[PDB]
């Protein structure tokens, strides 16, 4: 794929917009008869994933908990997904010795089940806001 | 280049034996625990160590020049020991780069001069970009790519990689013979 | 020109030349090269090196000044360091507690101090002393933080008295 | 029916996420890195060739939909927030994106001005807008955006960043790490903009106006022997890893100054407000001068909010204004997100009330039949 330049010789798509794209990107129609490009076809949701703890969660749960795991977590300093340390645990980052205990959180008793974010702050003034509108747009 | 692999002519000392080709001026310090069941190529200069391992290789493995692979230290409280690491079938290791990797998955191309961190996983049909650094504990999911001194998702990678990989590493494989 | 010494599991199969300065619990893996080109490598307990680690003390063939009278530069390393894979060093002092990451190209002039790590795959030929329990991350920018505790690396090093044999 | 998804197109960060929700749920910058291209493009640029346009909104946001956001975008509607007087061909092009390439259900082209209205609760408020490329004000009566009294200059971040570029280029003092610890000028010719908007944030803040009035008279130099504050010390900022850029302290307080120098003319940021409150109606001054609005990114750098209330206060004394705005009360309404998010929040709480969105809202089956996207020009 990138190793060898398949980025050099492309094949042509027939439509509306014309395309020149590498075969290894491209897909060909069976229902029809005219190979169609990444760009040119519908894009779709199946399922969500973790990258670091891979669990294929519903549709569902990923809208109440706004498309983020639970369990793991992202280094806030650096990108990367933190581990958990024991000594009665504190979040670590491998890549750079950034710790939970520089910003001053407090070690959890239980592993995962402990940890959490901060409500926001101006929720309450929200839902108020909200629900007058929903009246007046009613 | 464009698509068509190049020819590479080998000297006349290597241990060619069953399929497997290993490069006589790598050193493989722990010949016992280590393990090549297929036709792999190791290029010259490369590491592979017997500390504490079980070096399991590819179908169609290749490892280019000046290139390691460590296993990692598992840092545990009842004992620590080191991991034994299974490179996974058709697996590419590319020039120069460092390996501290435990679990790399099958169909992979490595990139030249990265560094892979201690206890890191890697699903199969993943690729790591040049001057990368994996830090130690991170995971890859198939069909991505992985890049940056932070060592995150960049992108996506091509939908036939699975059928693409094979072709590349038999043809470097067949296309890599003596002068 | 050697003075090996008793607890130290130094490798016979890896690389040493010059006048060499080896400490009392050492473990040197192999193909790691140690070269003691003008002044000698002294080498404190516990300074274990892994892979490919460049520690040269050539200031003579670097710069090549024909100056500072005799100019030794004698490469003084502390205790319990980890020598990662690929890293390159060339520190005339160096001390205790400290993790160079792999494939970390250390300076000419650069001094180390406790609870310290170079970034992976990050290079700094640039001459300053690190302050006290701070770790450098990345190669593109340096992006220095200071550490809440300096990280000890014991078990490791004792756990290699077993492995060595037979190897 | 489905939480509607709200969308804010900006020249700097574009703000996502989904209706109903105390923030947005992603904020990045508004780029894409095409292959071969060293430096990532801009999705947004005006004056430009619609079809390059095209294939940049295009491929910015199938990364909005997928990568950032996870949702199908022919399920749900949309909430376009983008600033009145936005460049016609690119809110066509925009839209022409949504219903022809995604096919989303309907688009709503909210002016950002009374989306920032609607955060706070109150009907009637004056709005400043300190965005990327001008900062815009737009008086709001009860529910009506007023054109007529219409205000813009550019003080922004683009004007800001260029600045700062200029006067770091002049007093340049670079550490590169080869024999540069004496003061080495100009080793680079241009600092890029990431780099630029990094020290602006960090190292740079908005000065008093007694301390910013003597900075604007002693670089001037008028007549005076060294008639300057007392700066504060000098900061070093690492470039690209080995060079270490030594930034002066005189930087610092004097890059912020050219957005609130007068400059002749008169116009400033805090000059655009009485500019445009002294333009509006007599009866609707009162109502407007008591409920202010500060939103944008440019008004978070910190002190720009006190700074700006007193420069108007200052300003209103001046002899132009003290006639009509002379005994006036100036308070700023303090919104509950933060100065950057205020614009988005309201097109969530707006995306809230599906009753209202689907009547307002354009849907695909109106652009397709007609092919015109209604606006504030003639039909
Ligand atoms: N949190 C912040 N603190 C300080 N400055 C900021 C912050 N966020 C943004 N900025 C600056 O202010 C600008 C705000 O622009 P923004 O309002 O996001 O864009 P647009 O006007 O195109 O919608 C940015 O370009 C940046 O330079
Ligand atoms: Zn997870
Ligand atoms: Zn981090």
């Amino acid at each position: 794929a990138s190793l060898l330049q398949s980025e050099r010789v492309l094949y042509l798509v027939q439509g509306e917009k014309k395309v020149r794209a590498p075969l290894s990107q491209l897909y060909f129609c069976r229902y029809c008869s005219e190979l169609r490009s990444l760009e040119c076809v519908s894009h779709e949701v199946d399922s969500h994933y973790c990258p670091s703890c891979l669990e294929n969660m519903p549709s569902a749960e990923a809208k109440l908990k706004k498309n983020r795991c639970a369990n793991c977590f992202d280094c806030p300093g650096c990108m990367h997904t933190l581990s958990t340390r024991a000594t009665a645990y504190y979040l670590a980052c491998g890549f750079c010795r950034w710790t939970s205990r520089d910003v001053g959180m407090a070690d959890k008793s239980v592993a995962s089940g402990g940890w959490q974010e901060p409500d926001h702050p101006h929720t309450q003034r929200m839902n108020k806001l909200i629900e007058y509108y929903q009246q007046l747009a009613q | 280049m464009e698509l068509g692999e190049l020819l590479y002519n080998k000297s006349e000392y290597i241990e060619t034996a069953s399929g497997n080709k290993v490069s006589r001026q790598s050193v493989l310090c722990g010949s016992q625990n280590i393990v090549l069941n297929g036709k792999t190529i190791v290029m010259n200069d490369c590491i592979i160590r017997g500390d504490l391992a079980n070096v399991r290789v590819g179908r169609h493995c290749v490892v280019k020049s000046r290139s390691v692979i460590r296993p990692p230290f598992k840092k545990f409280s009842k004992g620590v020991a080191f991991f034994p690491l299974h490179i996974g079938d058709h697996v590419f290791i590319e020039e120069d780069c460092v390996v501290n990797a435990a679990q790399i998955g099958s169909y992979v191309h490595v990139g030249k001069n990265c560094v892979i961190g201690r206890r890191c996983v890697l699903k199969d049909c993943c690729k790591i970009l040049d001057n990368t650094v994996l830090p130690p504990e991170t995971v890859v999911p198939p069909f991505t790519v992985f890049s940056g001194c932070p060592g995150l998702f960049s992108g996506e990678l091509p939908e036939c990689t699975q059928e693409l990989m094979i072709d590349v590493t038999k043809s470097y494989y067949q296309k890599f013979l003596p002068l | 020109s050697v003075k090996i010494a008793p607890g130290a599991v130094v490798c016979v199969e890896s690389e040493i030349r010059g006048d060499v300065t080896i400490g009392p619990r050492t473990v040197i893996h192999p193909k790691a090269r140690i070269i003691a080109e003008a002044g000698p490598i002294v080498i404190g307990e516990g300074n274990l090196i892994e892979e490919q680690a460049l520690i040269i003390n050539a200031h003579p063939d670097n710069i090549t000044p024909d100056a500072e009278d005799s100019e030794p530069k004698p490469m003084i390393i502390g205790t319990n360091n980890v020598f990662e894979v690929g890293c390159y060093s060339q520190a005339m002092k160096m001390g205790d507690n400290n993790v160079i990451e792999s494939k970390a190209y250390v300076g000419r002039n650069v001094i180390l101090t406790s609870g310290c790590i170079i970034g992976a795959c990050c290079n700094l030929n640039t001459f300053e002393v690190i302050p006290e329990n701070t770790v450098i991350y990345g190669a593109d920018c340096l992006r220095r933080v200071q550490t809440e505790r300096p990280q000890p690396q014991t078990l490791q090093l004792d756990f290699l008295m077993k492995i060595l044999p037979n190897y | 029916e489905k939480t509607a998804v709200v969308i804010d197109l900006g020249e700097a960060f574009t703000k996502c996420g989904f209706a109903g929700e105390t923030g947005p749920r992603c904020i990045i910058p508004s780029v894409i890195k095409k292959a071969g291209m060293p430096k990532p493009i801009k999705v947004v640029q005006y004056n430009i060739n619609t079809e390059e346009l095209y294939s940049y909104l295009k491929e910015f946001i199938h990364i909005l939909y997928f990568r950032h956001l996870l949702v199908n975008p022919r399920d749900r509607r949309v909430v376009v927030i983008e600033s009145v007087l936005c460049p016609s061909h690119f809110r066509e092009t925009l839209t022409r994106v949504l219903f022809k390439y995604f096919e989303v259900p309907s688009v709503l082209l909210a002016p950002s001005h009374l989306m920032a209205l609607l955060t706070l609760g109150i009907n009637s408020a004056m709005v400043l807008d300190c965005g990327y490329r001008e900062s815009l004000v737009l008086p709001i009566y009860e529910g009506i955006p007023v054109l007529n009294c219409w205000g813009a200059l550019p003080l922004g971040g683009k004007a800001l960043h260029k600045e700062l570029e200029t006067q770091l280029l002049e007093q340049c003092t670079v550490d590169t790490g080869a024999a540069k610890e004496q003061s080495l000028p100009s080793v680079m010719g241009s600092i890029p903009e990431g780099v630029l908007e990094d020290i602006k944030v960090r190292t740079c803040f908005v000065s008093d106006l007694t301390r910013g009035l003597k900075i604007q008279a002693a670089k001037f130099n008028i007549d005076g022997n060294t008639e300057r504050p007392s700066p504060p010390p000098n900061v070093d900022y690492p470039l690209d890893g080995e060079k270490i850029l030594h930034v002066l302290g005189s930087i610092r307080d004097s890059v912020v100054e050219i957005l609130f120098e007068q400059d002749n003319e008169e116009k400033s940021v805090a000059t655009l407000i009485l500019d445009s409150l002294m333009q509006c109606p007599i009866d609707t001054r009162k109502q407007l001068a008591e409920n202010l609005v500060i939103i944008g990114g440019t008004s978070m750098l910190p002190g720009f909010l006190h700074r700006l209330l007193a420069e108007i206060r200052y300003l209103v004394e001046k002899p132009k204004y003290k006639k009509t705005l002379g005994t006036k009360t100036f308070r700023i309404h303090t919104p509950p997100a933060k100065a950057n998010c205020v614009a988005w929040l309201g097109g969530a709480i707006f995306g809230a009330l599906q009753d209202i969105l689907g009547s307002r809202s354009v849907s695909k089956e109106y652009y397709n039949q007609t092919g015109r996207i209604p606006d504030w020009c003639s039909l």
